[PDB]
């Protein structure tokens, strides 16, 4: 029983881990572009402004 | 070194083929029979030279496959 | 004085807009993957804010 | 149009529907558009009709009818 369930689990978490570590990276990265170019206008456009 | 069992057959295979207990459960596996837990010495027999079976029987064209409740079974291909 | 300063502020100006017309480029396309991720993937699982 | 550039704009924005987008639908409740969402999505109304707003009467607008009224 134990023998089974190790296994399974072990492939389980392999992949979960690994996938969302492959996933998560890139999509913060393009999060974190989009955020930068953001903030860079709203300073441009406060100083702008006044 | 020649005439030695490693330049034809992986020894853990050969192992797994010369047991006592592979021509019964050849003979029903071909069959299509299930293997559950409750048939220790099967299913135990399984667990020990999974991968070695499943190449084995992969070169009939035939999935030998393990469902996530632990038992197994044949499935066959088109081929 | 204000004259001379009058054209920094058109240098940020021209700046200002380029970095504007960016930024809306970048939220065109990332619609796309907001509508995508509807599935429950994104609200901890993919934004891993850490 | 006008009055369906602002949808244009506000749907490719914020992604949701073009039926959703009615004149009274507000976009964070109605749009769910959240903070930086609404300012992207006033940004690219600047853009489109290449005009500009200031800040506070900018904030003010928060639905596609407040939008329009602005923009007309």
């Amino acid at each position: 029983a134990i023998r089974v369930t190790q296994s399974d689990r072990d492939l389980f978490k392999h992949l979960i881990t690994e996938a969302t570590s492959y996933v998560s990276a890139d999509y913060m990265r393009h999060a974190n572009e989009r955020r930068t170019h953001l903030d860079e206008a709203l300073a441009l456009r406060g100083e702008l402004f006044g | 070194s020649s005439t030695h069992i490693e330049q034809f057959m992986p020894v853990k295979l050969a192992q797994a083929l010369a047991n006592s207990l592979f021509p019964e459960l050849d003979s029903q596996l071909r069959a299509g029979r299930h293997i559950g837990i409750d048939d220790l010495d099967n299913h135990a027999f399984l667990m020990d030279f999974q991968e070695q079976l499943e190449e084995f029987y992969a070169r009939y064209n035939v999935e030998l496959i393990r469902a996530p409740e632990g038992f197994f079974y044949l499935r066959p291909r088109s081929t | 004085e204000m004259e001379n300063v009058q054209k920094k502020l058109r240098k940020l100006e021209r700046d200002y807009y380029q970095i504007r017309e960016q930024v809306v480029s970048a939220k065109a396309g990332w619609c796309a993957v907001m509508r995508m991720v509807k599935d429950n993937g994104v609200e901890r699982r993919l934004h891993r804010r850490e | 149009t006008i009055e369906e550039r602002v949808k244009k704009i506000i749907g490719e924005q914020l992604g949701v529907k073009q039926e959703e987008v009615t004149n009274n639908a507000s976009f964070v409740e109605d749009l769910g558009a959240d903070s930086l969402d609404t300012v992207e999505l006033v940004m690219a109304l600047e853009e489109e009709f290449d005009t500009e707003i200031p800040d506070e009467e900018a904030e003010k607008i928060t639905t596609v009818q407040a939008a329009i009224d602005y923009i007309n």
